């Protein structure tokens, strides 16, 4: 049942029904975002039609000034060796304050792109007028390694043993990074120095074990959005503060899901149906993709929905910050919110503002 | 404590005739100018103010344009400082002998 | 407006033009800067001792658990060029005298 | 907050100094959730919230016209009205407001 | 635009165009820094330390086994004279005070 | 597992795990124009014609 200590848990069958009656709102915009964007690019009703013996060219103008735009605000942000800065409130800070600016600023500089990230950032900003911003964090795990060895103890203490302690020792002091690359057995028979006296020396024996997985990966992660996948509470006028519920859709594939060790249930999904063929679904990247699959059971494509929102999980009429997950028919996931602020992992910004409501206008609106 | 795990010192006491000021605070919009222009003035002022005593003072104000320089804790070493003289004091003595 | 009559005839149509886009530019910077903000709070606990050792090679500066996305102790803010050129300039002078 | 100038009602014979305005009246919107979640308030059971359905005239003017159809069905959660009143009045029969 | 009509009202054309370039250069740059990195990860261990030695005629560094292409020691980026101008410029003045 | 398969006609001729200290495809894609959510990017003249 996946929580059988929450009173009253949702169902499948509310989850969906909130799921329709926000699409009859969304859709409104989702279809004026898209009548905006045929003009721009000259297609569907934004082709003139015209009788044949006749001209057909049209000069585009709003991609004419979007083009002019993107580099000047985009610059800003990566005209610097690093985007952030941070400084202390309180002379009590400038240790913690160095050490999270300098932490940051590396993830940035190396683990994410930054470069694709602040240009569609900025490109979805100006022809769209909204940006949606997803925080995860990704952390992959399970590759274990074998082959330990054991080293019996020793009381044989010298001169040699005296000075390398004390190197290795003033290493550990003043610079922690590097003490772990020191050999392992000067390592553990420089903390029996201290555990006794020095004629600790630790010589090996050897053996064998299986254990200890690796963290292949540790990180965060920030990936923009679709505007076509994301369905938000519509009563929250505009503060996203106050907004309940926010849905998510988007694909993926059994051996992905397997490998994010965060899911249940994973034997009952019956990978031969979807087919990628549904209405809400996934809007793939183009039309052409949407017949493509790979027919492996392992690389097979699938549609996830996944919920964050609140709920009244018990019956006291509290609500609590949950996530819910689930495929086809299947729920997959279940659990409050795991983030140490419990909010929803997503930021929404508005490129031009309108009277109370989340969704900006386009750069280009105006110029029809 | 509310307000001490933010401002990291000693709690002031309330006055409890006025709590919106009125009476005590002048409250208005800071710009960047009139930051510049703050900063100017206690640089040239302490830079040609004289021979006045209370060095204490000089090392007040120097402690200001560190913090408003935005590095808090030089500004509270500086003003925290406390100078010691040498052992020339020997070299009065021994003339005055 | 005015594409070259006089030097300062020419100066104010670019100055329009950029305050308007400061706008613009300040509520993405502001977006910006909430990210920032959310993935400290994350790096507070997801994140080992061991591996904020091996990137900044000092001992490890204990975390408070009062607060994580700091709010009480960190200034966040876009660095820039200029800003850099800035403090370098008011350290040497500074320091110098 | 800053409000939306559709839901609120000031006093009229104020002329203009809203500090001798004698009542001003604001209606917004809420949830039961909300409302206990805030513990400012009394007799929260005897609500009925099976009942407005945000239709109303002088109701909260929704952020547009396709939300008015919005709803959660969920009796905590539910979409309220809500009026407040603020403003002087002669509690006790002195003639004192 | 403005192909000579006031000397700074060719500036601004140039100026824009630049900064129009500029986001192009920058994509093509980071697609650079990516294959330095690979051929750098590569180099780590397919390389043997006689021949760094043939090259750089000094005593052969360690190389750490937990990264290989840098992500934590090492900063890559495009040279060009005019850092390495500001670089030496630096370098004389601060050694000269 | 990141694999690398080279054969020629119908012989299969290489088949191993990635042998590069960075276990990844030993390719890099950068795109001109940006187009969204594409990898492939647009010409510089593709609307002058």
């Amino acid at each position: 049942r996946l929580q059988p200590e929450w009173s009253n848990a949702p169902s499948l069958a509310q989850l969906k029904q909130d799921y329709q009656e926000a699409k009859q709102v969304t859709d409104e915009k989702i279809t004026q975002i898209n009548r905006w964007l045929d003009y721009m690019h000259v297609r569907g009703e934004g082709k003139p039609k015209t009788e044949k013996g006749k001209s057909a060219v049209q000069p585009p103008t709003i991609r004419k000034q979007a083009e002019w735009r993107y580099s000047s605000l985009s610059e800003p942000f990566l005209s610097s060796p690093n985007i952030f800065e941070v400084n202390p409130v309180t002379w009590e800070d400038a240790e913690s304050a160095r050490q999270n600016g300098l932490v940051l600023n590396q993830q940035f500089n190396t683990k994410l792109n930054k470069q694709r990230f602040i240009d569609e950032y900025v490109r979805a900003g100006v022809d769209e007028g909204t940006i949606i911003v997803k925080v995860g964090w990704n952390y992959q795990s399970r590759t274990v390694k074998e082959q330990v060895v054991t080293y019996e103890m020793m009381p044989d203490s010298s001169e040699e043993l005296a000075q390398i302690y004390q190197t290795a020792a003033q290493i550990r002091e003043e610079s922690p990074s590097e003490y772990p690359e020191i050999p392992e057995d000067v390592r553990l028979g420089l903390e029996e120095t201290e555990a006794n006296g020095i004629q600790v020396r630790a010589v090996p024996v050897g053996s064998e074990e299986e254990e200890r997985e690796e963290t292949v990966e540790n990180h965060p992660t920030v990936q923009v959005c679709d505007y076509n996948n994301i369905v938000i509470d519509p009563s929250c006028g505009s503060d996203f503060s106050k907004a309940k519920f926010l849905i998510e859709t988007f694909e993926s594939s059994y051996a992905e899901l397997k490998a994010d060790g965060r899911y249940k249930n994973l034997d009952k999904i019956q990978v031969e149906g979807q087919n990628l063929l549904s209405e809400p679904d996934y809007t793939g990247p183009s039309e052409g993709v949407r017949n493509f699959d790979f027919q492996d059971k392992s690389r097979k494509r699938l549609v996830v929905h996944e919920y964050w929102g609140y709920y009244d999980i018990h019956g006291d009429g509290v609500l609590h910050p949950i996530v819910a997950t689930w495929v086809g028919a299947v729920m997959i996931r279940m659990e409050e919110n795991p983030f140490p602020d419990k909010k929803i992992p997503y930021v929404v910004v508005s490129y031009i503002p309108r009277k109370r409501d989340l969704y900006g206008e386009s750069d280009g609106a105006l110029l029809i | 404590v509310e307000v001490v795990r933010i401002t990291n010192e000693h709690f002031v006491d309330i006055r409890r005739d006025d709590l919106a000021g009125n009476f005590d605070l002048k409250l208005d919009i800071s710009t960047a100018e009139e930051d510049n222009a703050k900063v100017n003035d206690l640089t040239f002022m302490l830079q040609t103010m004289g021979p006045n005593m209370d060095p204490m003072m000089a090392q007040q104000i120097m402690g200001q344009i560190m913090e408003l320089k935005k590095m808090p804790d030089f500004a509270k070493r500086i003003r925290e400082f406390q100078p010691q003289p040498d052992p020339i004091a020997q070299q009065k003595a021994q003339l005055e002998l | 407006a005015a594409l070259g009559d006089t030097a300062t005839a020419v100066r104010g149509a670019l100055d329009a033009a950029s305050k308007r886009e400061l706008g613009i530019l300040r509520r993405l910077s502001a977006g910006i800067i909430e990210i920032g903000r959310k993935i400290i709070a994350m790096n507070a606990e997801f994140l080992d001792d061991v591996e904020v050792v091996r990137i900044t090679n000092e001992h490890f500066v204990d975390i408070r658990r009062d607060d994580l996305a700091g709010n009480f102790d960190l200034k966040l803010d876009i660095s820039t060029a200029e800003e850099d050129n800035a403090k370098v300039n008011d350290l040497t002078f500074m320091l110098q005298t």
